[PDB]
RNA sequence: GCAGU
């Protein structure tokens, strides 16, 4: 075969991406039906987990206080209008009436399928769906976590392959009943896990608490989590196989990206982005081509991310939107009057100020690679040409060094305490300076006191006696 | 501060402890306030403050509190410049290969997995799956696996093995290895192993496994998952002026990684199909193998301008990268630069530097002594008053440069003696003022050539400048030791006009009272500058004791001489002048006073020189006219006579006579003896048509024509110019190199026609090419000499040792080209030097042969001295002072500090501009001799050579060779061994066109398997009147004879077989195809006559020398010394073996027959006979005959080059670069020491060790030296940052990254990549300090 | 790129 030929990844992405064939009309439906099933066959299992129910009964009369509006509630019934979801979620309630006493175990286990094949008509919204399967994934982090305590509570006290120990766990959940014959094999595993027959107390009683808020057995709801897993597994099976079907699509859009700042793949693979937003996003009883719509989404995909980091000093796509109108608008300008058109025009032809279209076009540059070469002259670059403006010329360092030494030497020509002051009120000498309620508190006298004394050593240094050379360096 | 550098590879756990904070987003600043934007690549949070000591949302703003991590934004209150040193750092969502580790090869990941560089492209491009882990399955841990295969085994096997795709892949394959376990698996299988390329890839293999296990490296931390952030101030987004910015390609590659890895996050948390979360990890691979190393692998990523992006590894490698262009040469501060001038009236110490570029070198002097002076009160004051340039300054100018020597540079700096200091002296223009007579040095005329000047500022560098480059220190050259502070074309023409003789010239015949009376009478006009006089000369001589002696006679002289005796010193004789002074003349003259008298008196004595040359060729009016170029009157005829013989020539062409082939040779040899013809005529006329008049009789003395006196002083020109102005300038070549048949018959006084000045510029243009593109190839030679030689410095005194190379003349055949005098001058001798009369001895042992010994060694007729040599120095890391010998610069033994191996590189590769691109008679009288005999007396009275390398010298009456030629085997030589011969007599002559095999002894034929029609073709013919034999070729044999070979053999006619005098092996001719005998069975022929006959530059060949490779077909020498015989035949190489009867015999070659074999099966031979003939590649006589004798091949064949072109260089040079090339050992026999055979060790580690060992009873190591090319040594130093900083950057990067290396800093490159003192000169008593305080 | 050495 061709492997092991091409270094190219763009190669290598066709190669990969031309050995899934492509759907036809009814195949797109298909595989539609199949996301479908395993969605709403999902949502089923996470109706078999009552406490759902409870939560959409009471977000249901919530509706009925309008906390929040129906379409991102429900997308409408499968055999918006609002009034057949009130009153058969109230036929959703006497159906939870009807499950809820009638358990008077083996004739309980009929009207459980019955809630789900009645759940059937139902649609579901993405959001709060989520907030159920976030509460769902709450419940499998407990079921999983309480099963590894009981997994590794026992094998890390006792060295015995433990399906021993599980062969006895299963359809107990309610005590150690299981562990009376535990110790029955006189093999020391047992004998060891008389050290931990105490302190898994509070664990093993807990989580059957809930068992019953939730109403149904722990491992029948892991038989729940497990469908749920088979379910879900089944759906993004097929979200896999139309986003797989459906790439050859991104391509033909992104190649008419190619050269807008970002390189092939990077646009091919925002659009994948894009088109995976798609199909979890399509439903097919529009009756609508899958590829009309998923071109909208790999559009908008490819374009923002153009907008987001297609350019060095990143721009808002509000302003890149600015800059699309601003060029499109002059190119039709220039197309009309054979010439580049004034600010003063290109801002009459938009409606924008001059002001504004003027710094558009001193925002729309791209920054130059310091690696240009001047004049095609390739031992040199714009590099270095480029001085370092934050630094201090030496001169200007002999000139602090010789400041400091001169003031220094006019400040000892003082008395210590003024002196003081003054190195004490500026930052003379010291990390920082102070204000005059500091040192007046530092040299035990009233705050205008000192600064008399500061006005003093002023009106003293201000003399043309010790400021002549003070005075050589203030500037001409 | 710091003693090392050491280099490893970076731990996921070192890479986050460098940094000060992970770079989450591709964000560089904001586009509207230009302030750095959150958890960016350019993050004031993570890199630091952008201003000084102020948080980015200015809550925090003074040093008051400083180190302050502000609340409101993340900003340390710092200093800006910890932007320049603060790293950040990428975690990357995947793991991603490193690019060095993959890719450079040979790939580290490749070596170290025993896995081969396309299947690990394969696994992690996710083209294929690997097999991690086998468990109990068939599938082994290295086995790739196709999707399908993997689908299959998975199906087979399940979730019990593991398999994966990917870096993930391979990082776990590096990770699961046991690296121990596996190089002791290594070597027993490779002492059980004798495939030698086997053990190769194994040998290989355990260095890499080995180098892992004793270096704190893991395998796994080649595959980088944190990936390290550059300093934002080291890849600059900078706004310039014009409102656009300017930013480095980093942070587009950067933006590129970030942006790819965030996608890559973000596809792996939305639970992507594997098809492009597999394309993003590729995608990943790819930008982060683009940030690394752009272009290695594949494609380069070329962003906004279509020109690819600069890479990391970019920024440190090439001319360009940091290691070339900012480390070891930088821009300089306190530096000008101008155009120079002459200024002859300075002295050899001064340069003429303008104000004006002396008071901007100067400026914080002239600031600190007018703030001293009191001038200016402040540092402000006086750079106002430097800016209004008042009248003070200047003096304060005067002040600061009195004593201050500054050094002037003429780019390119082809040795040391382009930068030299000079004190200046202020003068008012723009221009430097270079004094005359160090232009030669510089390779600098006065047509625009600039030069820059540099200001020494500390008391070290200012001492340097004045004691250590000064020009009065350097008279002579570092090359030879001859001078280069040398007058030149006015001076040697000035000193030649006022040295010459005139015949009736003006005042001829007075005596004078001595040499002021001479200038009196010239002055006056009373006498010419020539007029032969007789003057009153007083002349000292250094007597015994060392004083002067004086004595005055009355010379013969001229006015002229008289004159120029005045600027003479004293210690030098009347003879030094006494003569029409030329170029040689003149550099003698300055050779002789420096040698007798020394330094001092030689520097005024070179100013008195220049000063009274420059004037008295002013006073000359030495001028060129048209008339000067007299062409000679017989040009005409001589032309016309040679135009009359090639017509002649093409009659007998057009008859057909001759084919056109011959005809074009002989048109060219009779168009080239009339170009002779014309020059010998013109040169004739030109040096003697002054015939003037001595008391009425016309007398011919030498020209005073402008033309022939430029010409022979050597100021200007030679006769091949002279020759081109009045001759004819004669054949020219094609672009090719055939030269045209017809001649330029014109010269430059006449015009040459169209056609003529076409055919001229052929070679004009060609020779003009050569020169424009041969200098970036002795450009190149001379760095690549500096880098392998630069860290010899002289470091000891005397190692002790008792070696050295037998240095004799250089005889090329007939004539000496370098005598013995200018071989050993300078050297230390090796062993007590004896007079030819014996015991006693006439050198001692460990004597400096200075120009006295040299004296003393041609009074008497010593011919072989063996000196001392750094190729046989005992000194490890460095030389001694005495192999080395003397400092040629300054003619005393050398100092220990002197960097003698930038002395030798820079003094080989200087000339390389000036490189481009039968029977014997012996010609004088003398005693021959000839060595490597075997011989016997012919039939007729010759004496013949039965032996294949003996060579005839002609010892003198004295005992000194005079010829040396090679007589070859079967040659008749008419003298016997020791015989006088006649000038221009033949001694012995052969057959050229053809090998004979001579009669060993006198006997009979036996023809043992020359089987008739098998393996002998007879043949006829006429003109013979005897019918010959061939014996048949390998193609045109039947089955039969090629097996058993065809021999002749010796035997008597009693039936008893007469073999060799003194053994009773069977005597043979085993004759090869291929030839011819015409002799028939029984024939009786004696010893000493044949039975059968069998048919048969420049810059480039300096680089290959000194790269040390191979030639195309080199000559097969013998390995050991034993006994000729042949095995199998016909696989395209017959298969020799040389047997030694005295221990294990077998030996056998694999020599391709189609190479004509030198030797026959009945001789014994010795290590380095040429078992077949051609040029000898250098390794094998490094391996068979020594390291003296591959030092005498390489400086003999390198000197062959240089002497061509007139090119004085003393062997030294070379023989430093040879003992920089043999500089590796192989271990043939491990010993008692920690080394592996096979392996290449430094050769002064494994000779040390073995002392040590030794010193302890147990036995060393036993190596064999190596020889590499001066590349190859280069970068097989044992210190990194010389050899990364060499070439090959990259490869010697990840060599020492995965070998954990350490680099000492003990050369000279590495300490100036860091800025340190070198270890040689004045920096070398600071590293004696330094490592006998940092030792104990 | 174009020149100068
Ligand atoms: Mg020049
Ligand atoms: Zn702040
Ligand atoms: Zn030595």
């Amino acid at each position: 075969s061709e492997i092991g030929r091409t270094t190219d990844p763009v190669r290598m992405y066709m190669r990969e991406m031309g050995t899934v064939e492509l759907l036809t009309r009814e195949g797109e439906i298909d595989i539609a039906k199949r996301i479908e099933d395993g969605i709403n066959q999902v949502q089923c299992s996470v109706a078999e987990y009552p406490e759902a129910i409870t939560y959409l009964l009471e977000q249901y009369d919530r509706v009925e206080a309008e906390e929040a509006r129906l379409s991102d509630l429900i997308t409408g019934f499968v055999d918006i209008d609002p009034e057949l979801a009130r009153e058969k979620f109230a036929e959703l309630r006497a159906q939870y009436v009807v499950t809820r006493d009638t358990i008077k175990h083996a004739t309980a286990q009929e009207e459980i399928l019955k809630l789900s094949e009645v759940f059937k008509q139902f649609r579901l919204v993405p959001k709060q769906f989520d907030y159920l399967v976030n509460s769902m994934r709450v419940m499998m982090d407990r079921v999983r976590t309480q099963e590894r305590l009981i997994m590794k509570l026992c094998v890390e006290q006792c060295k015995m392959p433990k399906k021993n120990f599980i062969t006895l766990f299963t359809g107990n959940e309610t005590s150690d009943t299981w562990f009376n014959a535990a110790i029955a094999m006189n093999k020391p595993w047992s004998e060891k896990l008389h050290d931990v027959s105490e302190e898994v107390h509070r664990a093993l009683q807990k989580l059957q608490q809930i068992e019953e808020e939730t109403g149904l057995t722990i491992e029948q709801v892991k038989d729940i989590n497990r469908r749920m897993s088979i379910g879900e597994a089944k759906a993004r099976r097929a979200k896999k196989e139309m986003v797989e079907a459906n790439l050859r699509l991104v391509i033909s859009i992104a190649k008419k990206y190619t050269n807008r700042g970002l390189q092939f793949l990077d646009l091919i693979q925002e659009g994948n982005i894009g088109l995976m937003k798609a199909v979890d996003k399509f439903e097919y009883r529009r009756g609508y081509k899958f590829s009309t719509y998923a071109t909208w989404w790999i559009r908008q995909a490819i374009t923002r991310s153009i907008a987001d980091q297609a350019r060095t000093i990143r721009i808002p796509v509000h302003m890149i939107e600015t800059i699309n109108k601003l060029n499109r608008i002059s190119r039709q300008m220039l197309q009309e009057m054979g010439r580049e058109p004034t600010p003063e025009e290109l801002a009459e032809r938009m409606l924008m100020p001059e002001d504004k279209i003027r710094k558009v076009l001193k925002i729309a540059k791209e920054p130059i690679s310091m690696e240009t070469p001047i004049g095609d002259d390739e031992d040199s670059h714009l590099g270095d040409f480029i001085e370092d403006t934050t630094l201090e010329l030496p001169l200007d360092s002999a000139t602090t060094e010789s400041l400091r030494a001169a003031t220094h030497d006019v400040l000892a020509g003082l008395t210590a305490r003024e002196a003081k002051v003054l190195r004490m009120r500026f930052g003379i000498d010291m990390n920082t300076d102070y204000t005059l309620e500091e040192v007046g508190k530092q040299f035990d006298v009233t705050r205008e006191r000192i600064r008399q004394i500061e006005a003093k050593a002023l009106r003293k240094l201000r003399h043309p006696s010790r400021s002549e050379v003070l005075r050589s360096f203030l500037d001409d | 501060e710091f003693d090392a550098i050491k280099i490893a590879l970076a731990s996921p756990d070192m890479i986050r402890s460098w940094s000060f904070g992970e770079v989450k987003k591709p964000e560089t600043i904001n586009y509207r306030t230009f302030k750095p934007e959150r958890d960016g690549l350019f993050c004031a949070r993570i890199f630091g403050p952008v201003k000084d000591y102020e948080c980015l949302c200015g809550k925090y703003k003074r040093l008051k509190h400083r180190g302050v991590i502000c609340e409101k934004c993340g900003v340390e209150v710092t200093q800006t410049k910890v932007r320049r040193e603060r790293m950040g750092h990428i975690e990357l969502a995947s793991p991603t290969a490193h690019i060095w580790f993959l890719k450079s090869l040979p790939s580290r990941i490749g070596l170290l997995l025993d896995m081969p560089l396309r299947d690990i492209e394969r696994v992690l491009y996710f083209e294929s799956y690997v097999v991690i882990e086998g468990g109990m399955t068939n599938l082994e841990r290295q086995q790739i696996l196709t999707e399908e295969q993997y689908l299959d085994a998975l199906e087979e096997f399940g979730d019990e093995f593991d398999a994966k795709m990917g870096a993930e892949a391979i990082q776990a394959l590096l990770k699961s290895m046991d690296l121990e376990q596996e190089c002791e698996q290594l070597r027993e299988e490779l002492n059980e192993t004798n495939s030698e390329t086997k053990r190769k890839k194994l040998t290989k293999r355990i260095k890499l496994l080995e180098a892992f296990v004793q270096s704190g490296n893991k395998p796994e931390w080649m595959i980088l998952t944190v990936l390290p952030v550059l300093p934002p101030d080291l890849r600059p987004l900078v706004p310039l002026d014009g409102g656009r910015f300017a930013t480095s390609d980093l942070n587009d590659l950067y933006r590129r990684v970030i942006n790819r890895n965030n996608r890559l996050k973000r596809l792996l948390d939305l639970a992507a199909p594997d098809i492009i979360v597999r394309n993003e990890k590729r995608m990943l691979q790819e930008a982060v193998d683009a940030l690394l190393d752009n272009g290695r692998r594949g494609r380069a990523i070329t962003g906004s301008n279509k020109r690819p992006l600069k890479s990391l590894a970019d920024m440190i490698k090439g001319k360009q990268g940091r290691f070339r262009q900012n480390l070891l040469g930088k821009r300089v501060d306190y530096s000008g630069r101008s155009v120079i001038t002459v200024g002859p009236y300075l002295r050899l110490h001064q340069c003429g530097l303008p104000k004006k570029m002396a008071l901007e070198l100067f400026k914080p002097f002239i600031y600190g002594k007018l703030e001293l002076r009191g001038l200016a009160t402040t540092i402000k004051a006086a750079k106002k008053m430097v800016e209004r340039e008042e009248a003070v300054v200047w003096d304060i100018l005067d002040e600061v440069i009195r004593e201050h020597p500054v050094l002037l540079n003429r780019a390119p700096t082809l040795h040391r003696l382009g930068i030299q200091a000079f004190e200046p002296v202020l003068i008012e223009g723009k221009a430097i003022q270079l004094h005359p007579l160090v232009c030669a040095a510089y390779n600098a005329d006065f047509d625009g050539d600039q030069m820059a000047v540099h200001v020494p500022l500390t008391l070290e560098a200012q001492l340097e400048a004045r004691a250590l480059m000064m020009s009065t220190n350097n008279i002579l050259s570092p090359a030879n030791g001859e001078p280069i502070i040398v007058p030149s074309q006015d001076v040697v023409l000035g000193l030649y006009y006022m040295t010459r003789d005139c015949v009736n010239a003006k005042g001829e015949g007075m005596v004078l009272t001595g040499p002021k009376e001479a200038e009196r009478l010239y002055r006056s006009g009373l006498a010419s500058l020539h007029a032969r006089v007789k003057v009153r000369i007083t002349e000292y001589e250094k007597d015994a004791n060392g004083e002067l002696v004086a004595k005055t006679s009355l010379k013969d002289t001229t006015v002229g001489r008289a004159i120029l005796w005045m600027i003479v010193p004293k210690g030098l004789p009347y003879s030094i002048v006494n003569q029409a002074l030329g170029k040689k003349a003149i550099s003698k003259m300055l050779n002789t006073c420096y040698r007798i008298l020394g330094l001092k008196p030689t520097v005024i004595f070179a100013d008195q020189i220049m000063y009274t040359g420059f004037a008295y060729a002013a006073r000359s009016g030495a001028s060129v006219g048209i008339d000067d170029m007299v062409i000679p009157e017989k040009k005409h005829e001589i032309i016309s006579e040679a135009e009359a013989e090639v017509a002649e020539i093409q009659e007998q062409f057009q008859s057909g006579l001759v084919t056109a082939g011959e005809r074009y040779n002989k048109v060219i040899d009779i168009w080239a003896a009339a170009n002779d013809r014309v020059s010998k005529a013109m040169m004739d006329n030109l040096q003697t048509e002054t015939v003037i008049n001595r008391d009425g009789q016309e007398e011919k003395q030498v020209s005073f024509n402008s033309i022939y006196m430029m010409a022979d002083s050597g100021a200007r020109g030679s006769a091949a110019q002279i020759r081109q102005l009045a001759g004819m300038r004669g054949l020219m070549a094609k672009p090719d190199g055939s030269i045209i048949e017809t001649p330029i018959t014109a010269n430059f006084r006449e015009g040459l026609n169209v056609l003529q000045y076409f055919i001229s510029t052929h070679g004009a243009r060609k020779g003009l090419a050569d020169t424009a593109l041969k200098t970036a190839n002795s450009g190149y030679l001379t760095r690549r000499l500096v880098d392998v030689a630069q860290d010899l410095v002289v470091t000891e005194d005397d190692c002790g040792t008792h070696e050295g190379i037998m240095m004799t003349p250089v005889i090329e055949g007939g004539d000496v080209k370098e005598p013995l005098r200018d071989r050993v001058l300078g050297r230390v001798t090796a062993e007590d030097v004896l007079k030819p009369g014996t015991a006693d001895i006439l050198v001692p042992r460990n004597t400096l042969l200075h120009e006295q010994w040299c004296d003393l060694l041609e009074e008497n007729s010593v011919d072989a001295v063996k000196v001392r040599s750094v190729v046989s120095c005992d000194t490890d890391f460095g030389v001694c002072a005495h192999c080395y010998g003397r400092d040629l610069a300054r003619g005393h033994i050398i100092n220990k500090g002197e960097a003698i191996g930038v002395i030798a590189a820079q003094s080989i590769g200087e000339p390389g501009t000036q490189l481009t691109m039968s029977s014997i008679q012996v010609k004088n009288k003398g005693s021959i001799k000839l060595s490597n005999v075997k011989s016997v007396v012919n039939s007729s009275g010759k004496l013949v050579i039965t032996s294949r390398n003996t060579e005839l010298k002609l010892i003198d009456e004295f005992g000194r060779t005079k010829e040396s030629y090679k007589v070859p085997y079967g040659a008749v030589l008419a003298k016997g061994d020791g015989e006088q011969v006649a000038g221009g007599e033949t001694v012995a002559n052969w057959d050229p066109h053809t090998m004979p095999v001579i009669t060993e002894v006198s006997g009979f034929v036996r023809f043992t398997d020359m089987i008739d029609g098998q393996t002998i073709t007879r043949q006829t013919d006429e003109l013979t009147g005897l019918s010959s034999l061939v014996v048949l070729d390998s193609a045109e044999r039947t089955a039969g004879g090629k097996d058993l070979r065809p021999a002749l053999k010796i035997v008597d006619a009693q039936g008893n077989d007469v073999l060799i005098p003194g053994t009773d092996m069977p005597a043979q001719y085993f004759l090869p195809g291929k030839a011819i005998v015409q002799l028939e069975d029984g024939v009786q022929i004696s010893s000493g006559d044949t039975l059968a006959r069998i048919p048969q530059g420049g810059l480039p060949r300096v680089a290959d020398l000194f790269e040390a490779r191979r030639p195309k077909e080199p000559a097969i020498l013998a390995e050991i010394s034993g006994i000729v015989s042949f095995g199998k035949e016909t696989k395209g190489k017959r298969r020799l073996v040389i047997t030694p009867v005295d221990g294990s015999d077998p030996y056998e070659e694999m020599i391709p027959k189609w190479r004509q074999l030198n030797v026959f099966e009945g001789e014994r031979v010795e290590r380095g006979d040429v078992i077949s003939d051609g040029p000898e590649a250098p390794h094998d006589i490094l391996r068979l005959r020594g390291v003296h004798a591959v030092t005498r091949y390489i400086v003999n064949e390198v000197q062959d080059v240089y002497r061509l072109q007139g090119v004085k260089i003393n062997d030294k040079h070379i023989e430093v670069i040879v003992r920089q090339m043999l500089r590796k050992a192989t271990i043939v026999n491990a010993g008692s020491s920690d080394f592996l055979e096979g392996e290449q060790v430094e050769y002064s580690r494994v000779k040390i060790a073995n002392r040590e060992l030794e010193a302890n009873g147990k036995v060393g190591a036993t190596y064999s030296r190596d020889l590499l090319g001066i590349t190859k040594a280069s970068l097989a130093t044992e210190s990194f940052i010389s050899a990364a900083s060499f070439q090959e950057t990259t490869r010697v990067l990840t060599e020492a990254a995965v070998a954990g290396k350490r680099d000492e800093l003990r050369g000279l490159k590495e300490n100036v990549i860091v800025g340190r003192l070198i270890p040689a000169g004045t920096g070398y008593a600071y590293h004696q300090d330094r490592m006998r305080r940092r030792a104990a």
